[PDB]
């Protein structure tokens, strides 16, 4: 197993074998790699970063969760939009607060990230969010929830 | 989101444009059929390449590309060809007769019978995009099609997507594979109707391949099979920021805001470094230090010119590989000291940079060797002046007898036409003039 | 897409034939009319000047027009005479007996009319068709006088298309009247025709005894015929330089009255001859006045445009600093005006028998040595009205006799205008 | 057919004419410029 191996790289002196540790360690999609990908998510390189957030997507370990909001936060575009993307795929109900918080970011890719991680997160706790959100709530966040609202209808009214 | 749609005009064009979509294909990990495998795709997460590919229901990654041809047999190859499954039938668009290396015919007497189809075409790919950025266009300048074609459709464009730019992709012509002795007239005559359409256009002089082919990839007598494998590397270099995550010249906005101080002079220059011939023998991969060196010299440059006799308006890097920003920085350092290079006075002196940590893709088989880190230069030197003045002292030469005149004003163009373009370009060696004062 | 080819007169329909044989079997055609070849590229683009009949079977974009029948029953016997389509055969029983007046206005006149018709049959047909293509002499009756009826007759029909000649220019070395319908032909040539290929039968005598006892007409028609595929490889081939005859036109004729080129074919072969010539051998050749087709010294005029075509196996770098070194030591003779003015194309083809070959086009301003000739001998014979009876009678006027000589004289007068034009 | 066999005779013939010896409109100079 060459996972050993990227993990030690993921910490090398070289942004590029940091970047194709990272991109390495999510095709190999191993258990072993969730520690190291969650500290390359403090990666100071943003092109780093961003690949231990899709890397941590696919793994799709509950561990991941907590610094993949954290990652939502971040200053880089693309940190928060593959977080985000990274949540929706893991689906703990955990990302719905941080993920309609994030429908209100300047980046518009970081937007449509969260609005389409909410609608594959699902459940109970992104029905009540969208309900409230389509009464109180304007702008994207509001086409957000009536679109999502509209998409999860049993009936035809 | 925000896309890129491609259009390709004439034998040239059309040529160049499958050579760019051939290695897109293979730097995003899209098949010839249009599927994108999870064997065949890069596990980095990075979805920036939906700027040029459209997605079907059933997971087919189409080109958003546009191929025009006022004769078939160019764009037959395309339709039988390889890549025959990776676009529509719709995206492939040819005449019957050409015009015959008239800008005239291109622009007016054949061109107008095919242009409202070509906007409808365009309109279709238009149509699927949420966020349209603009386009992008390949074109010879010494053909008619790709000449007068062109510039028929790029007035058009202005009109039906007023707040979209419009990127370039010309063919300077060069004596080694010109097909036309009118071709400085053509090269005058669609520069002077495009310049207020066109945002940025970058400036392939075939003669600068040539020689690089000649010269590091050992190429005997090039043929257009073995320039546009060169030309499609290069100008794949200066799309790539619209096709990955990046942080410069993300956007066609972003490629005047960081290459075009002064809107008429929009020719930037582009240097690409290392071009390593597949046939030579064992060396060490050359360092950030040394490609970014290659920059510097005029041969490595895809406009035949001297930037040491000029001054800069704009300078761009964007490399590709396994590039260290700490060893940028210190091959910039050395550029900015050791190198003697002028900025004209109103613009600042800083070099911009973007690095890709994805390895460089070279096309399997090809004349080109597979580099561990590349660069492509894009600078807005005073110095590419050179090349204007080069096709306008031809242009004069013919135009002084009026020779060949008879067969653009026999075809819908106006004696007129010829002077008032000519008097565009002269205004134009000016303002590179005029810019470069101290 | 498609080349019409139309036949008049017994030298335009002899020299028709030859140029039939030769192409014929370049694209593997044999004399019945199916495919005998061997590669696809004859194939590629067979369509420019055949049509696909019933089978395999291609029957060639020609119609064969003559005032006498002798010529349609001698093209039927021999090779490749059952090829032809039956119905393109329009040939009168009356005869020209060797007058312009009598084949524009009497004789031409009256079979024109059913010319046309096969013309609009095969024109009918076309995809995109390209233009014509005349084969012609300037000093008989058909050939000259019905010759420049057809191409003002097609050009107002077919205004766009483009009308292309291999106009034999005649030559002293028995017919009175030569020079008269000559100077009236030339006339027509200037105003209707694109593209004008002067084929001297002087220059076709002299490199017969000087270079090559008794030359025969078979043996000026072999120059004739290895001259006519060179020429027309370009678009019997798959290529990038001058493909069509618009794109010819386009980068051989700067000025419209301008449009006469002057052939050149090398090596010089006999009519059945037992070396294999190298690539500088064959540009030297290329441009020199002992392998023109048209006898004129280029060395005495400034070439306005050339094309030259490279036929068999060679190296392409070769032919560049050929071409490069043949250009560069003789300057002088190039129009500093014109920038890059020398177009050359390589066919991996070779013509019949040789291995290797160079077609040379030339737009040269020394071809008013072969007009000044025509001028110098039409004025001898209206130096005393000499057989102006029979034209005048046909129903001919005074001052189209003065029209076809001013115009012809104002063709010398611009070439050497051209000649003396300074860039500087 | 390829076995067809091959000035002061021009001055005798002159002379020898000389011992036995609806106006329709003919192609204008310039006329070809019209195309252009
Ligand atoms: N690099 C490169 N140059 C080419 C290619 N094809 C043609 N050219 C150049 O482009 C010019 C001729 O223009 P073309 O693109 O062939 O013409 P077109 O737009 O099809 O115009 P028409 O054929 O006259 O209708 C010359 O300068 C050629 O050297 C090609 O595949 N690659
Ligand atoms: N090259 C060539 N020239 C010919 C041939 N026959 C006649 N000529 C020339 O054609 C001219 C006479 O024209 P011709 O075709 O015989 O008369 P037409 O039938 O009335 O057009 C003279 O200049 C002849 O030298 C031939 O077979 N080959
Ligand atoms: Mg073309």
């Amino acid at each position: 197993e060459k996972v050993e191996m990227y993990i030690k790289n993921l910490q090398d002196d070289s942004p590029p074998v940091r970047f194709n540790a990272a991109v390495a360690l999510g095709k190999i999609g191993d258990e072993r790699a969730v520690e190291p990908l969650i500290k390359a998510l403090k990666d100071e390189d943003w092109q780093v970063r961003k690949t231990a957030a899709y890397a941590l997507g696919k793994i799709g370990d509950e561990r991941a969760v907590e610094p993949l909001i954290k990652a939502l936060k971040d200053e880089d575009r693309y940190v928060r939009s593959r977080a985000a993307l990274a949540l929706g795929k893991i689906g703990d109900e955990r990302a719905v607060e941080p993920l309609i918080k994030a429908l209100k970011d300047e980046d518009e890719y970081v937007r449509l990230s969260a609005a389409s991680a909410l609608g594959k997160i699902g459940g109970e706790r992104v029905r009540a969010a969208m309900e409230k959100l389509a009464e109180t709530g304007t702008g994207f966040a509001r086409k957000v929830a009536v679109n999502y609202l509209e998409t999860h209808k049993s009936l035809i009214s | 989101m925000r896309e890129c749609i491609s259009i390709h005009v004439g034998q040239a064009g059309v040529q160049i444009g499958n050579a760019c979509w051939e290695l897109y294909c293979l730097e995003h990990g899209i098949q010839p059929d249009g599927q994108m495998p999870s064997d065949k795709t890069i596990g980095g997460g990075d979805d920036s390449f939906n700027t040029f590919f459209s997605e079907t229901g059933a997971g087919k990654h189409v080109p958003r590309a546009v191929f025009v041809d006022l004769e078939p047999t160019v764009i037959d190859e395309v339709r039988t060809g390889t890549y025959r499954q990776l676009f529509h039938p719709e995206q492939l668009i040819t005449g019957k007769e050409d015009a015959a290396n008239n800008y005239a015919r291109g622009h007016y007497t054949i061109g107008k019978e095919i242009i409202d189809l070509v906007l409808d075409r365009i309109r279709k790919l238009a149509d699927q995009c949420t966020g349209l950025q603009g386009f992008l266009v390949f074109h010879s300048f010494g053909g008619g099609t790709g000449s007068g074609f062109t510039s028929l459709l790029m007035e058009r464009l202005s009109v039906d997507y007023g707040k979209k730019s419009k990127l370039e992709f010309s063919i300077y012509p060069a004596p080694q594979v010109s097909t036309a002795v009118v071709e400085p007239y053509n090269s005058i005559l669609t520069t002077h109707t495009t310049l207020e359409h066109s945002d940025c256009a970058f400036m392939v002089d075939n003669e600068a391949i040539y020689d690089i082919c000649r010269r590091n990839l050992d190429i005997e007598r090039p043929t257009y099979t073995n320039l546009n494998r060169l030309i499609s590397q290069i100008v794949s270099s200066i799309t790539a920021s619209l096709r990955f995550d990046g942080a410069l010249n993300v956007d066609l906005t972003e490629f005047q805001t960081n290459l075009v101080p002064y809107p008429r002079i929009h020719f930037p220059l582009a240097t690409y470094a290392p071009v390593i011939s597949a046939e030579k023998a064992y060396h060490e991969q050359l360092s950030v230090a040394e490609i970014t060196n290659a920059c510097f010299e005029p041969a490595n440059q895809m406009v035949k010119c001297d930037p040491r006799h000029g001054k800069y308006m704009a300078c761009c890097l964007l490399y590709r590989g396994d590039v260290v920003p700490k060893d940028v920085n210190a091959a910039i350092a050395t550029i900015k000291t050791k190198r003697s290079i002028q900025f004209v006075d109103w613009c600042p002196t800083g070099f911009k940079v973007g690095i890709n940590y994805q390895p460089p893709t070279v096309v399997p088989g090809g004349d080109l060797a597979k580099v561990q880190r590349a660069v492509c230069m894009l600078s807005n030197t005073t110095a590419i002046a050179e090349a204007w003045a080069r096709l306008d002292h031809k242009f004069d030469l013919m135009y002084a007898k009026r020779a060949f005149v008879h067969w653009y004003v026999g075809e819908g163009m106006e004696e007129g036409e010829f002077s008032e373009a000519r008097e565009d370009m002269a205004a134009l060696e000016k303002d590179y003039e005029e810019v470069g004062v101290d | 897409r498609e080349i019409v080819h139309i036949q008049a007169g017994q030298c335009g329909n002899q020299i028709g034939a030859k140029f039939w044989e030769v192409i014929s079997d370049e694209h593997g055609i044999d004399p019945t009319g199916s495919y005998h070849g061997d590669s696809d590229l004859q194939l590629e683009r067979i369509n420019v000047y055949y049509n696909e009949a019933t089978g395999n079977k291609y029957v060639p974009r020609a119609i064969l027009v003559d005032l006498e029948p002798g010529t349609m029953d001698s093209v039927r016997s021999g090779p490749f005479g059952q090829i032809f389509r039956p119905d393109n055969f329009v040939f009168g029983q009356s005869g020209a007996g060797n007058n312009w007046a009598k084949g524009h206005y009497t004789e031409g006149a009256e079979l024109v009319d059913s010319v046309l018709d096969v013309v609009r049959k095969e024109s009918e047909s076309c995809d995109c068709l390209q233009g014509f293509q005349l084969t012609h002499s300037l000093g008989g009756g058909t050939g000259s006088g019905m010759g420049t009826l057809l191409i003002s007759k097609i050009r107002e029909e077919y205004p766009d298309r483009i009308m292309n000649t291999f106009s034999v220019m005649p030559s002293p070395k028995d017919t009175v009247v030569e020079p008269y319908n000559a100077t009236l032909s030339v006339h027509q040539l200037v105003e209707n025709t694109d593209e004008t290929y002067c084929i001297d039968n002087e220059a076709l005598y002299d490199i017969c005894f000087r270079t090559l006892t008794t030359p025969t007409y078979g043996d000026l028609n072999h120059l004739v015929s290895a001259t006519m595929s060179g020429v027309t490889t370009c678009l019997r081939f798959p290529g990038q330089l001058n493909a069509d005859l618009r794109k010819l036109a386009v980068n051989m004729v700067p000025f419209p009255r301008l449009h006469f080129f002057m052939p050149g074919f090398a090596p010089l072969t006999s009519r059945g001859s037992q070396r294999a010539l190298t690539v500088p051998e064959l540009t030297q050749q290329m441009f020199d006045s002992k392998n023109m087709m048209a006898a004129c010294d280029p060395r005495h005029g400034r070439y306005l445009t050339v094309a030259a075509i490279f036929r068999g196996r060679m190296s392409m770098k070769e032919v560049d600093e050929q071409m490069l070194n043949v250009q560069n030591k003789n300057s002088s003779y190039f129009v500093e005006w014109i920038p890059n003015n020398v177009k050359t194309a390589v066919c991996d083809i070779p013509p019949r028998g040789l291995k290797m070959s160079a077609t040379f086009i030339g737009n040269s301003t020394a071809i008013q040595e072969l007009f000044k000739r025509i001028s110098e001998q039409f004025t001898a014979m209206f130096r005393r009205k000499a057989f102006l009876h029979w034209y005048t009678g046909e129903g001919m006027d005074e001052m189209e006799f003065t029209e076809a000589e001013s115009n012809m004289n104002d063709l010398v007068s611009e070439y050497q205008q051209y000649q003396d034009a300074t860039a500087d | 057919i390829e076995e067809r066999p091959i000035e002061d005779y021009l001055e005798e013939q002159i002379q020898l004419e000389e011992q036995e010896l609806p106006k329709q409109p003919f192609l204008k100079r310039g006329e070809g410029l019209a195309r252009f």
